[PDB]
């Protein structure tokens, strides 16, 4: 509980929403009070399964 | 030892507290909440209550900057 | 400037309110507390003094300090009635000795008896010989009434000290009236 | 009046290393201050205080002299830090107080309308709770004698705020905490038996001697009086004694039909999810 | 006085005995530990009286750590093989409140009983290695194991396993030592099995034991020994150019690489000669050598505990 | 010129003078003045820990009055102790205790006068009780930057100390500054006294007055009590005798919980202590 | 001449920052106390020991600390058009 409450101490984590999906592996990610972002792999999770 | 571990877990992060919004919770000492600023954050659970006071809908205490489930 | 640490013992037997001193020994004995504390002022300002009672209970009511406001304000309203003690009266002032903040300053002791005293020949010397290895020496002014030509005490002086040590003076009124500041008068020039 | 006080251990230690102050420099007595207390309520609590260069000379065994000129000093810097916190009294480390102490009460009594006295023990020996707690009044007599002046026992006990709680359980790191409900209790079950026999014991031996020697007064008043009240309580039965006999029981019945009510429960939940985890998990594996 | 006490360490000399109690009044620290171990090294073996009586009668009005603990190792050296006779002292040792004097016993119970598998020691040892608060006692507990358990280093891995996956890391370092020392002369893979973890434990400088641990079991034990050798010689280096890692974890890192390399490889460190006896100099350099950091220069008692195998065919004279 | 590890070592009326001048100050800054001896650079130790008086302009560097410290240093010369200054601490309550612009304008104060002036800070809030918590800090010389900072010796203590690193703020004072430290030390005697003190604190006076007490409580009320513990029983194992049931509906364990679950153990605990204070009765009553 | 000092030593004074102001909701112990700034975001925080638990009340202006976030001193009420009219 130490060290994981130190990874979510700085930024903690968001909460985000898929509004399309890319081929380049990059997502588009939004998130409710911010704007439209995208992020690459995300190796754990295959892209077909977003 | 363990006992004393018990005090571990409750100095983080003592106070002072931010209020939050509950959501629901995903999966084990894990869960979505709001913050009062409206920023619905992905949130580690505290360890020793998880579950009796939770309820679906609820306000719960969060740190200032971890934004954690207390 | 000579390092000392002076401690008055202002007399507050019963046999002090008689006007036999002019106008009376509260106002002369008060007027001798002015002028040593102005001479230990004129003297070193690093040298400080408290009083004491001896008749009744002895008790301190100013801690050794190098401001006399609080010795003067002390002096009224004393309410001078009791039995004069002796014996005490010079152990006190070395308690007080002992918690000095400075060691340099010697310790030193003034008082004056008015009254008799029942204290025996064996516990004054056995004051004498404590206050030798105490090193302690003790300025002694009669006043008042006593045994005529003052003997246990005159000799408690003497046996005092020795070898000079000059030393430690005890100065006897002579019975005949003055004025106070007039008997101060010889002390004030030399011990 | 004052029922009970509360000492913090920050100002009992304060009168503790104070005691190693004056320890190597000896050499006789002991150790006298002056106790700062906080008062909210009728309940008295402390929370600092400051020592005062203290001397007894043996002539003059019942000469005492304090320093008046640097309590009001120190007591001014303590009333800037802390406008709260004022002098409830005076406090000295005994073991045992002396006849002496009667007057030293008296002097401070122009600080404080009521100066409570607070004796301590620096080395921890016997018989149990620490410190003591006296308060100055005058109950006069019955004989219609000059009014002595008696100081009356206090309850005293130990506590804290929040802060003070931390460093005190933080520095022992020796016992267990507490633990309640399984060694709390217990051990201070035979701590009631053993704390009152001692108490009793080495109390019971002074009244057998106290008329050996002691007298007088010494007895009398108080010892018959009190001796009479012990003598108020046999205390059994008969009678109503043997009808609380089955009471109590059948307020064990239904606590020993609970316990065998959650026994078979446990057995229930522990062995059935365990067995299942056991060989249904096994049998995965190989 | 380190160079005076190592010559004439086992000698009992007379002479060094009393410029080392004067050096003993200096009441300097940093020299407190050069009369602490100086005074050991020239008793060795002499379980002499007035020596332990002035150390440990020192111990109480000095202000300083380093003296404390130059006398720590300095009566637990005096004592060497003397069995149940030093289990006088023993008892006055940890039964004192004093954390360094608790941690001087350890040492003390270490040495008399090296080469012994005298049960009634690891009473005390094992309690006092869990029920004490200090934690440098506690590793140093479970590191004399290792010291007396050398000549069955069989046993080790075995015990030790659990208590190198204890919550500390000051216990999983006394434990990675254990099995460094007791299994050093040997080249079981058990102990090289429980020293894999050890290095992957996110503490700084339990990751330095298992380097230091793992170096002492590989000693002239090439690849085809252990295939973990050419695994551990990648990590030495790997850890030492990366600077993410921590200064302490890669200090031990280039030292392990002088441990496997020692005399060129031509030599190695052996506690039991074949005659069935211990070997003083190497023992006593090694465990000065348990603590490298309170003291930099006992890094080099170690080179004492270097020992040739060769195979000499001299005849006879020269 | 010579830098090594260094060791604080502190007397248990040290920390307890500390945190209790921190929590009269709280929200704001207090200034506490730290009180021992200089036995060596690489050790030290706190022997003793008096608190300041406080300003309206609050933490500065004028904050310490020079005719305050003659007076108090009169108080302490007179005392056992005379023992010189050593340096200074401030609480930081409501952060993670790093030194400010105002802090290092006092360092070079200090600095100058005394060698060493370990700069510590205490603060209540960060932790519950259980914690060694306090703090530790040392001023590295910035005109030495052209030269090696990298020390030190025995590296031990400077990797514990280091540690954990723990988030940023924390991080942003390892230049310009670094931590010292800190270990107590015993004094197990005083210690003994003060761990028996509070807990007979829970125990009686004359021990046999509130167990009587809770002996007279043993009945009350207690059958009532009794009557809660029974609610308890019934209400909530009515709905945990449905449990083994839904365990066959959602097969098995899965998530879950309720809750609504277990909660008995505090139920046999109080009953426990319930029938223990009642066996109590037998032998107190009884002679 | 010395008038000059006497605002220059009041800028020592002003070395000291303001605080946020915020609305009492409730208080759950007293050690704990709800407080809403007038920004929305919300903060359960302690108080010092000058302030009187009967005198805050809910739904009292008050000013918190920086960082602590905690109550120092207290004002009745404010309003900034009313004054205009
Ligand atoms: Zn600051």
């Amino acid at each position: 509980l130490r060290e994981e409450l130190q990874l979510l101490q700085e930024q903690g984590s968001y909460v985000g929403e898929v509004v399309r999906a890319m081929d380049k592996k990059k997502v588009l990610v939004k998130v409710h009070p911010e704007g439209k972002f995208v992020v690459d792999v995300d190796k754990n999770i295959d892209i077909n399964d977003v | 030892e363990f006992l004393h571990a018990q005090e571990e877990v409750k100095r983080i992060q003592s106070i002072p507290l931010v209020i939050g919004q509950f959501l629901e919770a995903v999966d084990q000492n894990t869960a979505i909440v709001g913050s009062t600023t409206g920023s619905n954050y992905y949130v580690r659970i505290l360890s020793t209550i998880d579950r009796e006071l939770l309820k679906p809908n609820a306000s719960v205490a969060l740190h200032k900057h971890s934004n954690a489930l207390v | 400037m000579v390092l000392e640490s002076t401690m008055v013992c202002v007399d507050n037997s019963e046999y002090m309110r008689n006007g036999d001193f002019l106008p009376t020994r509260l106002q002369a004995q008060q007027d001798a507390v002015n002028i040593v504390c102005h001479s230990k002022t004129r003297s070193n300002p690093e040298n400080n003094v408290g009083l004491i009672t001896l008749a009744n209970d002895c008790e301190v009511l100013t801690t050794l300090t190098p401001d006399t406001g609080r010795i003067l304000s002390k002096l009224h309203t004393v309410q001078p009635k009791g039995k004069i003690t002796f014996c005490t009266g010079i152990r006190v002032a070395h308690l007080a000795l002992k918690h000095r903040q400075g060691k340099n300053h010697k310790m030193r002791i003034i008082a004056f008896v008015g009254s008799p005293v029942e204290d025996n020949e064996k516990d004054l010397v056995k004051l004498a010989k404590r206050l030798k290895k105490e090193k302690v020496n003790v300025d002694i002014i009669n006043f008042g009434e006593e045994e005529v030509n003052t003997e246990k005490l005159t000799a408690f002086v003497n046996t005092l000290n020795g070898k000079d040590g000059t030393g430690s003076h005890l100065v006897t009124v002579p019975p005949g009236p003055s004025l106070a500041d007039a008997l101060i008068s010889s002390p004030i020039l030399a011990g | 009046a004052v029922q009970k006080v509360v000492v913090h251990p920050l100002v009992l230690l304060s009168v503790v290393d104070h005691f190693n102050r004056i320890g190597k420099v000896g050499n006789q007595k002991r150790v006298v201050g002056v106790l700062l207390g906080s008062w909210q309520k009728k309940v008295l609590d402390v929370s600092n205080s400051f020592a005062v260069p203290f001397d007894e000379d043996d002539k003059d065994d019942s000469v005492w002299f304090l320093d008046h000129d640097y309590l009001e000093n120190m007591y001014g810097m303590f009333k800037k830090v802390n406008a709260r916190e004022r002098i409830v009294g005076w406090y000295h480390t005994g073991p045992k107080l002396h006849k002496n102490d009667i007057a030293i009460n008296e002097l401070m009594k122009r600080y404080c309308p009521n100066s409570v006295l607070v004796i301590i023990d620096v080395k921890p020996k016997d018989l149990g709770l620490p410190t003591e707690a006296y308060i100055s009044v005058e109950e006069v007599h019955d004989d219609g004698t000059p009014t002595s002046k008696t100081f009356e026992h206090v309850t005293s006990e130990i506590g804290a705020e929040e802060a003070e709680e931390v460093g005190v359980e933080h520095l022992l790191r020796d016992i267990k905490d507490t633990t309640v409900g399984t060694l709390s209790q217990r051990i201070t079950n035979q701590v009631h038996g053993l704390k009152g026999l001692n108490s009793k014991l080495l109390d019971i031996r002074s009244y057998l001697e106290k008329v050996a020697t002691g007298k007088l007064p010494i007895n009398h008043q108080i010892i018959y009086q009190l001796q009479d009240v012990f003598n108020l309580l046999p205390d059994v039965s008969l009678q109503e004694f043997v009808k609380a006999f089955y009471l109590k029981t059948n307020d064990q019945m239904v606590v020993v039909y609970l316990a065998s009510l959650i026994r078979s429960v446990v057995a229930l939940h522990n062995l059935i999810n365990n067995k299942i985890a056991n060989r249904d998990a096994e049998k995965k594996e190989g | 006085s380190l160079g005076l006490g190592l010559a004439a360490m086992g000698t009992a000399r007379q002479d060094v005995y009393d410029l080392l109690k004067t050096n003993l009044y200096q009441d300097d620290a940093v020299t407190g530990e050069a009369a602490g171990l100086a005074l050991g090294l020239v008793m060795l073996g002499s379980k002499n009286a007035q020596a332990i009586e002035d150390m440990v009668g020192y111990a109480q009005e000095t202000q300083h750590e380093k003296i404390l603990r130059g006398l720590a190792v300095g009566i637990a050296l005096v004592m060497y093989g003397r069995m149940e006779e030093a289990d006088a002292l023993i008892e006055s040792l940890c039964r004192d409140k004093d954390p360094i004097l608790r941690r001087s016993g350890m040492y003390t119970v270490a040495m008399a009983y090296c080469g012994s598998g005298n049960n009634k020691a690891i009473r005390r040892l094992l309690h006092v290695a869990v029920s004490d608060v200090n934690d440098d006692v506690r590793r140093a507990a479970v590191e004399s194991l290792g010291f007396i358990l050398f000549r069955t280093p069989e046993q080790c891995p075995s015990v030790v396993s659990l208590l190198s996956e204890s919550y500390n890391p000051h216990v999983r370092y006394g434990a990675a030592m254990a099995l460094g020392i007791c299994c050093a002369g040997t080249g079981n893979k058990e102990a090289i099995n429980l020293l894999e973890p050890m290095t992957n434990d996110p503490v700084n400088y339990v990751r330095q034991g298992a380097l230091i641990a793992s170096a002492l079991i590989m000693i002239q034990q090439t690849e085809i020994t252990c295939p973990k050798v050419n695994q551990f010689r990648q990590l030495y280096s790997k850890v030492i150019n990366d600077k993410h890692d921590d200064v302490m974890a890669k200090f031990g890192a280039i030292l392990a690489q002088g441990i496997l390399d020692a005399g060129g490889h031509n030599v190695t460190i052996s506690l039991q000669s074949r005659t069935g006896h211990t070997h003083m100099p190497s023992v006593v350099g090694v465990l000065v050598f348990t603590q490298f950091w309170f003291w930099f220069p006992l890094s080099h008692f170690l080179s004492l505990a270097y020992t040739p195998t060769c195979v000499i065919g001299l005849n006879k004279d020269l | 010129a010579v830098d090594t590890a260094e060791q604080v070592y502190i007397s248990s009326l040290a920390l307890l003078k500390m945190l209790k001048h921190g929590r009269a100050g709280v929200p704001m800054e207090v200034m506490g003045l730290m009180l021992g001896e200089f036995v060596d650079d690489y050790t030290v130790r706190v022997i003793d820990v008096f608190a300041m008086p406080q300003s309206g302009t609050g933490v500065s560097v004028e904050a310490v009055d020079p005719v305050f410290q003659a007076k108090m240093l009169d108080m302490l010369k007179q005392t056992g102790r005379p023992e010189m200054v050593v340096g200074w601490y401030h609480s930081h309550p409501g952060f993670g205790c790093w030194l400010s612009g105002v802090d290092i304008n006092t360092q070079q104060s200090f600095e100058a006068l005394s060698e060493r002036a370990v700069a510590v800070v205490v603060d209540p809030i960060q932790s519950v009780k259980g914690k060694v918590v306090i703090d530790a800090f040392r001023l590295i010389n910035a005109n030495m930057m052209v030269l090696g900072h990298e020390p030190r010796q025995t590296t031990s203590n400077l990797g514990h100390l280091n540690k954990p690193s723990i988030q940023a703020l924390i991080h942003g004072l390892n230049r310009h500054y670094y931590s010292i430290t800190i270990n107590y030390r015993k004094n197990e005697l005083e210690q003994k006294m003060l761990l028996n003190l509070h807990k007979k604190s829970w125990m009686e006076g004359l021990t046999l007055q509130d167990y009587s007490e809770h002996c007279k409580h043993n009945e009350s009320v207690v059958k009532e009590m009794l009557e809660l513990a029974k609610n308890y029983n019934k209400a909530v194992e009515e709905e945990d005798k449905m449990t083994p049931e839904q365990l066959a509906i959602k097969n098995v364990g899965k998530q879950d919980p309720k809750r609504h679950l277990e909660e008995h153990v505090d139920v046999l605990m109080t009953s426990n202590i319930v029938q223990c204070l009642a066996a109590m009765l037998d032998t107190v009553v009884f002679k | 001449t010395k008038q000059y000092e006497k605002s220059e030593n009041d800028l020592k004074a002003l070395q000291s920052v303001g605080q946020i102001v915020g609305e009492v909701l409730k208080q759950l112990t007293e050690e704990k106390f709800i407080v809403k700034a007038t920004n929305g975001p919300r903060y359960v925080v302690g108080c010092r020991r000058q302030l009187d638990k009967s005198k805050l009340k809910p739904g009292t202006r008050v000013a918190l600390d920086m960082t602590t976030l905690t109550i120092m001193r207290y004002l009745p009420r404010e309003v900034d058009p009313l004054v205009y009219n």
